């Protein structure tokens, strides 16, 4: 029975901010050793900040990576520790995890996500990628749907038409310069399904809107 | 920082098999008191990285029995003595003896199959794209194994462009295959400037390069 909770992250523009709030309910916050560790997406776990407790004077060390820029601090009870990234330099961008320690063990957060860009809530242009100078085509036809230059992060692809069991493989979106680019495909049948149909169905809650692109 | 590394970086095994994932270090994580500070993390998808083992030998509550921690000083090993799929994930070895505290690259547990060579598939710019002044041709290597491929793009027989958005997806459902989409983005200007577009990729199963091609003029 133990909880670490990373309370509040998000968007922030190359530059000068975000104070992060972790909360650990189910141990003597008091007597522990608390810290913040990260692993941007296309990043591995790296270790960021640590502070201790009474017996240790609440020592605090902070890694080079963000030493003198970042800061870790703590308040007992429904004890909330806090990192303070007033100074975000985008490579600082991943999930930031909160963690307890004690004798030898420790538990981790669910983590709070941090994305940082100068970009602006944009919308994706969506294109329909038709089996065009290819062979699988004829036997087995794959069609992709490209959805680009949207922002931020949460767009939804979805398929349609033709009519059966087909092989959709839609890849993790990636961050292009300052906006995301995504794609999807279906290996669907020859002409049977070709001749019937297939519609690419895309949407961004994230604001703007949901568009449809249709193969052919 | 202590160089805390892992061997291998990936691990293809099968549900019944067993693994030794290797972590070794900069110096012996043997602290004074409490002593050896080195932990073992399992991380499953979109998930927090739980730990299975602490201070080498200590297995942590719930951590299933099939799990063990060997080691001494600068050398460590964790062992699945039989991989249920639940065990599927990245395994990291961290050290809490020597500030700054460290995670190794992780070591990815994988179903070990046969199954495949990529079905490359190519796709020329869309009319609307073009009439967007934008032009990106696309390549998909679908359903391959083992993971390692390499994609390349060739304009007019001898290109290299910068404009590539490579995206990747591991499978953890049926066929145990991994797929890859790659994207060349250009101006409508460069697009109507070349004609011979090519997507050439080298793989395990390969021998010779796997290429797909199309021609502004014809394909
Ligand atoms: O191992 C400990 O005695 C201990 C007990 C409670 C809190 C922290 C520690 C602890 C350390 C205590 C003293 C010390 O010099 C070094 C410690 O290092 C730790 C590392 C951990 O990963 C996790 C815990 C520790």
């Amino acid at each position: 029975e133990v909880k670490l909770d990373e309370t509040g992250g998000g968007l922030v523009q190359p530059g000068r901010p975000m104070k992060l709030s972790c909360v650990a309910s189910g141990f003597t916050f008091s007597d522990y050793w608390m810290n913040w560790v990260r692993q941007s997406p296309e990043k591995g776990l790296e270790w960021v900040a640590q502070i201790r407790n009474k017996p240790y004077n609440y020592e605090t060390y902070y890694s080079d990576s963000v030493k003198g820029r970042f800061t870790i601090s703590r308040d007992d009870s429904k004890s909330s520790v806090y990192l303070q990234m007033n100074n975000l330099r985008v490579e600082d961008m991943g999930i930031y995890y909160c963690t307890g320690s004690y004798y030898g063990m420790d538990y981790w957060g669910q983590g709070t996500s941090v994305t940082v860009s100068s970009a602006k809530t944009t919308a994706p242009s969506v294109y329909p990628l038709a089996p065009v100078c290819g062979d699988t085509t004829g036997s087995s036809v794959t069609l992709g749907c490209l959805v680009k230059g949207y922002f931020p992060e949460p767009v939804t692809l979805t398929w349609n038409s033709g009519s059966l069991s087909s092989g959709v493989h839609t890849f993790p979106a990636v961050l292009q310069s300052d906006l995301y680019t995504l794609s999807s495909s279906v290996t669907v049948t020859s002409s049977t399904w070709p001749s019937q149909s297939i519609t690419c169905n895309v949407a961004h809650p994230a604001s703007s809107t949901k568009v449809d692109k249709k193969i052919e | 920082d202590v160089v805390m590394t892992q061997t291998p970086l990936s691990l293809p095994v099968s549900l019944g098999d067993q693994a030794s994932i290797s972590c070794r270090s900069s110096q012996s994580l043997v602290h004074s008191q409490g002593n050896t500070y080195l932990r073992w993390y399992l991380q499953k998808p979109g998930q927090s990285p739980k730990v299975l083992i602490y201070k080498v030998s200590n297995r942590f509550s719930g951590v299933p029995d099939r799990f063990s921690g060997s080691g001494s000083g600068t050398d460590f090993t964790l062992k699945i003595s039989r991989v249920e799929a639940e065990d599927l994930g990245v395994y990291f070895c961290s050290q809490s003896t020597h500030v700054p505290w460290t995670f190794g690259g992780g070591t990815k547990l994988e179903i070990k199959r046969a199954d495949a060579a990529p079905t490359v598939s190519i796709f020329p710019p869309s009319s609307e794209q073009l009439t967007s002044g934008g032009a990106s041709v696309v390549c998909f290597l679908n359903n391959f194994y083992p993971k390692d491929i390499n994609v390349k793009w060739k304009i007019d027989g001898s290109e290299r462009q910068n404009g590539v958005l490579n995206s990747w997806t591991d499978q953890d459902s049926k066929d145990s295959t991994y797929s890859m989409s790659s994207t060349l983005t250009l101006t409508k200007d460069e697009y109507e400037r070349h004609n011979s577009y090519t997507c050439e990729a080298t793989h395990k199963t390969s021998t010779s390069p796997i290429v797909k091609s199309f021609n502004r003029n014809e394909c």
